[PDB]
RNA sequence: UUGUAUACCUAUACAUUACCGCUAAAGUAGAUGAUUUAUAUUACUUGUGAUAUAAAUUUUGAAACUUUAGUGAGUAGGAA
RNA sequence: AUAUGAAGAUCAAGGUUAUGAUAUAAAUGUCCCAGUGGGCCACUUUUGGUAAGCAGAACUGGCGCUGUGGGAUGAACCAAA
RNA sequence: CAUCUAGUAGCUGGUUCCUUCCGAAGUUUCCCUCAGGAUAGCUGGUGCAUAUAAAUAAUCUUAUCUGGUAAAG
RNA sequence: UGUGUUUAUUAUAUGCACUUGUAUGAUUAACAAUGCGAAAGAUUCAGGAUACCUUCGGGACCCGUCUUGAAACACGGACC
């Protein structure tokens, strides 16, 4: 009958990687994060100061705030069964960006590039995602070295 | 006034079966272009298959689009991931059927709802069949039989261009742009229980018969449900 | 006498009926908790702006006068 | 059910980094082609890589035994799994059909092993000779001229007559 | 068997006002021909509206309903005021306005009519505009209430304020432990 | 006992239908010569319209009638 | 050292609202409204215990609160409400 | 013996008409608290705001981040 | 798409008067047999757990209660 307290089962949370302890790489400090920017919690067992407590590492916010050191982020914890948006000044080593979105950013991009050369032929402009449909008809040609090539069910014995 | 009503609604009654008449012409020129169609649709196939035999290849026809999804099972002990996809395919009753687009987004809709549910290729026969004889539709929140043409073009001719039934058996069967307007205007087919019933209901088809794909001996049984 | 203490039995059926509720999206979110040097004549950058286009189209060539700023804030 | 056979043929589906994947093919046994397209998957995951989804079934096709009324001798060499147990056998059937000696194969599996029938692999199924077959239940029908005289009828129960007035009587002579 | 119909299934409008008053249930006869044969959703805010309780009928002052009528291209318009209207003593100018109401009051009758202008009941508003033209459509504030305030305290967070039921003011009076910092906690 | 085959029997489940409720939606309120319907004279289009003369139905406890759909387990408990 | 930052406030220009399926009507307040706060069974994973129709937990489904069909019989199993 | 006294009881027992509709809980924190509360959850009632899209909200597909359990060593 | 070559198939061009031919706008409607609701009172046909009795097949434990679980070898209850 533990949680309780605040760094407790985060044995392999905060560790750090195989061989990737030591120095932190400089342009750690060199992000910038401008306000309303989607943001990943991974925290950083060598910074000691401004980690997140442990409900909040794996999860992602947006960035409301920026201060000297750290950023609030806005982060959404289910605390059951319901979900509280809650806000955490996080510093920024323990802060990434979200690639989520920028490949969402990259389709806007797209969808104004092939709506543009499309005032020339009309339709369809095609702006919509499509699941992975049902294959099609297609005449798969031997030719290739004709076939059998034939399996059979045999491999026990030993 | 009166004296003006029947100037009035002696028009609106002379142009109301001059329409009617109008789209009883449209839906038998209308119905014989898409009868056409399945049946070029077939000798294709015919075909094709017997190019490829003599070209030395293999034809592999098209993967299918259109399942016809049966609720087979219960609404007693049921997992919640498993009672939400039956939600989403309305599918709240035993023998409810729906029809399906086969994208791989509800292919893992199909294959989390599996002990449930049976699906698979129906014919043109089937689509006909189900619309005809069980076909329902929804005005206005309401279940509405068929009885005739204009309960199917009073609500899907200005938006979509559905009036006839064999409209709504095209964009059904070959799956056309408004798959999405013309299987959710119908109800969920309130089938009735096959004639001769079942074979397990609780193993696969493929182990000694019921749930998951059947493939194209989901005919064979809307012959017992319809 | 010392009976059965602490089950989560029960607690996602009686969680999920009036449901799993996010909370809402909002286009004005609170500016409070927030930085205060960032916002406390930001205040007043929104009270300097007593017109936004008639006294302010005019500007664009009243500092074309000067030709603008365009060399020398590239430091 | 009855179990006829089948070409169930393979793939899979050629990614652009491979053109014209090498196409694998089979001999299936199965009632209908709806479980003879999980037989090859099943039988093929134990031998090349590709299941299915990442997979194609190309063309599957039943045949047709090419000799109803000849008769012949058909050696099946099969694998099963036991209670203790992974074997292989080698059993002798004398049939028409090439199909209806597997299914002559996996009843004789259920009664004298006990053999529910998804342990039974089938490796191959041939048409021997004679003086090729050794399993002396099927070397008792090769020779001519074989005769034994009948004891076998169906005797109806209740009857035409339940309260029969002439006693059937098994003889006759 | 099927799924599955809790609620709200039955919806929980009002059908009907609770109210035995005989001359309001006469403008239910009204409004129910008025809405069902013009379809104005103005005809059914008032029968909506109609049925509705004291709370959800705030009053309208007499202030507020001489400045909700400087709206523009408006010269010539009916204020609609599904409840009360009352007289304001900080309007030292009444203007020249036309007021349907179901009570106004009798002090803001007579500031309406000196100036003069027109209170009228919806009948009289329903020959005159039986589809609600030339009308400002007015309620009061809902949330004025005093017992709107006190919904509802749980201290903990920023956005309390949320006025504690409490029999007299004062110190002795709910506030020190709680309250107060040098004793026990700021809430 | 093991492996199968057809053909049956069996729920308050499923389908259709009749009836009860509940739910949800919709209609109806010129009575003064108001609305129709069947005939009987004239303007006229061939036909319809209008005046006139020949029988009824309707003051829908507006909390009423009329129309259509779905739906139905229940202790503690709440409500009409 | 920028009254180019960064936030904000405005005018400009933008085909086809940008996977799928659904919509049991969803949203929001108030009575903080009643009862409850002994639970129990099962697959799977589990700890203690030689074991237990024993003790303790995670997960979802059940009985409690529920008839009816099947398992002769039976709270919970199979089917179905 | 009579009165105070119908003393108190987190405990046992009982608690009186029909139909219709909706339908629980055995968990949270805290308490000289463990046969009991208060608390939050679950319930019902009563509304109200929106009816001759591009409003959104909930299980899959896609994009991305997270994880140290099975397996592996 | 285009045009002809062409050979096939559907649709529209059925007005006036009449009639025991569909949705009767959840259709069930016809031919025929039996039997007359006698002035006071018979009879014919169909129906009826009226409170029973007779007969038979299926079902069927004793309620209230606290309880995870009651027919319980848990407690209460002989009857008005």
């Amino acid at each position: 009958t533990n949680s309780k307290g605040y760094r407790r089962g985060t044995r392999d949370m905060f560790s750090r990687p195989f061989r990737k302890h030591g120095v932190i790489p400089l342009s750690t400090y060199m992000r910038v994060f401008k306000i309303g920017d989607i943001v990943d919690i991974k925290g950083h067992g060598a910074v000691q100061k401004g980690l997140p407590y442990k409900a909040y590492h794996g999860k992602t916010g947006r960035i409301f705030n920026v201060t000297q050191h750290a950023v609030g982020v806005i982060v959404n914890k289910r605390v059951r069964g319901k979900i509280l948006a809650k806000r955490v000044n996080v510093r920024i080593e323990h802060i990434h960006h979200s690639k989520c979105r920028e490949d969402f950013l990259r389709r806007v991009k797209e969808n104004e590039r092939l709506l543009k050369e499309a005032k020339e032929k009309g339709q369809w402009v095609s702006l919509k995602r499509q699941p992975e449909q049902p294959k099609k008809a297609h005449f798969v040609k031997k030719l290739e070295e004709p076939i059998a090539l034939a399996p059979i069910p045999y491999e026990f014995i030993a | 006034k009166q004296i003006s009503k029947r100037v009035a609604e002696s028009k609106r009654r002379l142009k109301k079966a001059a329409v009617i008449a109008l789209r009883k012409k449209e839906n038998l020129v209308r119905a014989e272009k898409y009868q056409n169609e399945y049946i070029k649709a077939e000798q294709r196939e015919i075909k094709l298959r017997r190019l490829a035999k003599k070209r030395n290849q293999f034809y592999v026809p098209a993967e299918a689009k259109l399942a016809f999804v049966v609720r087979i099972r219960g609404i007693n002990k049921v997992a919640p991931k498993v009672r939400k996809v039956l939600q989403l395919f309305r599918l709240r009753q035993i023998n409810n059927g729906v029809f399906i687009k086969l994208n791989k987004a509800t292919i893992n809709m199909l294959r989390i709802a599996e002990p449930y549910i049976t699906w698979g290729y129906p014919n043109l026969k089937s689509v006909r069949e189900l619309i005809y004889k069980r076909g329902f539709v929804k005005h206005n929140r309401q279940r509405v039989p068929i009885t005739d043409n204009f309960v199917i073009e009073r609500k899907l001719r200005q938006a979509h261009q559905i009036q006839c039934v064999e409209d709504l058996v095209h964009e059904i069967f070959t799956v056309g742009p408004n798959f999405k307007y013309a299987s959710n205007f119908l109800w969920p087919f309130k089938l009735n229980t096959p004639t001769g019933g079942w074979r397990k209901k609780a193993n696969h088809y493929v182990n000694g018969g019921d749930f998951g794909n059947r493939e194209d001996q989901i005919n064979r049984l809307l012959r017992k449900m319809v | 006498a010392k009976s059965k203490n602490h089950t989560n039995h029960n607690q996602n059926k009686k969680a999920h009926r009036n449901g799993i509720k996010r909370p809402l999206r909002k286009r004005h979110e609170s500016t409070l908790g927030m930085d205060v040097k960032f916002l406390i004549n930001q205040r007043y950058a929104r009270k300097g702006n007593l017109s936004r286009e008639e006294s302010v189209k005019r500007y664009n060539e009243r500092i074309a006068s000067q030709k603008g700023k365009p060399k020398p804030v590239t430091l | 059910g009855l179990l006829k056979e089948y070409e169930v043929v393979g793939r899979k589906l050629p990614s652009e980094k491979e053109p014209q994947t090498p196409l694998y093919k089979m001999r299936i046994f199965a009632p209908d082609n709806i479980v003879a397209k999980s037989r090859f998957w099943y039988f093929l995951r134990q031998l090349k890589k590709f299941k299915k989804t990442t997979g194609e079934i190309v063309s599957i096709k039943q045949v047709y035994e090419t000799s109803p009324v000849k008769i012949k001798n058909f050696g099946i060499w099969l694998r099963y799994d036991s209670r203790s147990g992974t074997h292989n056998m080698y059993r002798e059937y004398r049939d028409l059909t090439v199909g209806g000696a597997v299914t002559q194969c996996y009843r004789d599996m259920g009664a004298r092993h006990r053999a529910r029938a998804h342990s039974i692999q089938i490796i191959k199924v041939d048409s021997i000779p004679a003086a090729k077959t050794r399993r002396v239940h099927v070397k008792q029908f090769h020779d001519s001229k074989i005769k034994f005289p009948l004891v076998q009828r169906v005797h109806h129960k209740g009857n035409r007559k339940l309260f029969s007035f002439r006693k059937p009587r098994t003889y006759f002579q | 068997g099927i799924d599955i119909n809790h609620k709200y299934d039955r919806k929980v409008r009002r059908t009907e006002p609770k109210s035995q008053d005989v001359y309001l249930r006469l403008l239910v006869k009204l409004y129910r021909f008025l809405q069902r044969r013009t379809n104005k959703k103005f005809n059914r805010i008032i029968l909506k509206r109609l049925f509705m309780s004291k709370i959800n009928r705030p009053p309208l002052s007499l202030q507020r309903i001489a400045r909700f009528f400087k709206a523009a291209n408006q010269p010539e318009s009916t204020i609609v005021v599904v409840g009360t209207v009352t007289d304001d003593a900080r309007l030292l100018v009444v203007p020249k306005l036309t007021v349907c109401a179901l009570h106004v009051t009798q002090t803001a009758r007579e500031r309406i009519l000196k100036a003069g202008g027109e209170v009228l009941t919806f009948d009289q508003l329903a020959l005159r505009s039986p589809t609600g033209k030339n009308t400002l459509l007015l309620q009061g504030r809902r949330t004025a209430r005093t017992a709107c305030k006190h919904f509802g305290k749980a201290p903990g967070v920023p956005h309390s304020h949320t006025r504690p039921y409490v029999r007299s003011k004062g110190r002795k009076f709910e506030r020190a432990r709680g309250r107060r910092s040098s004793c026990g906690y700021k809430k």
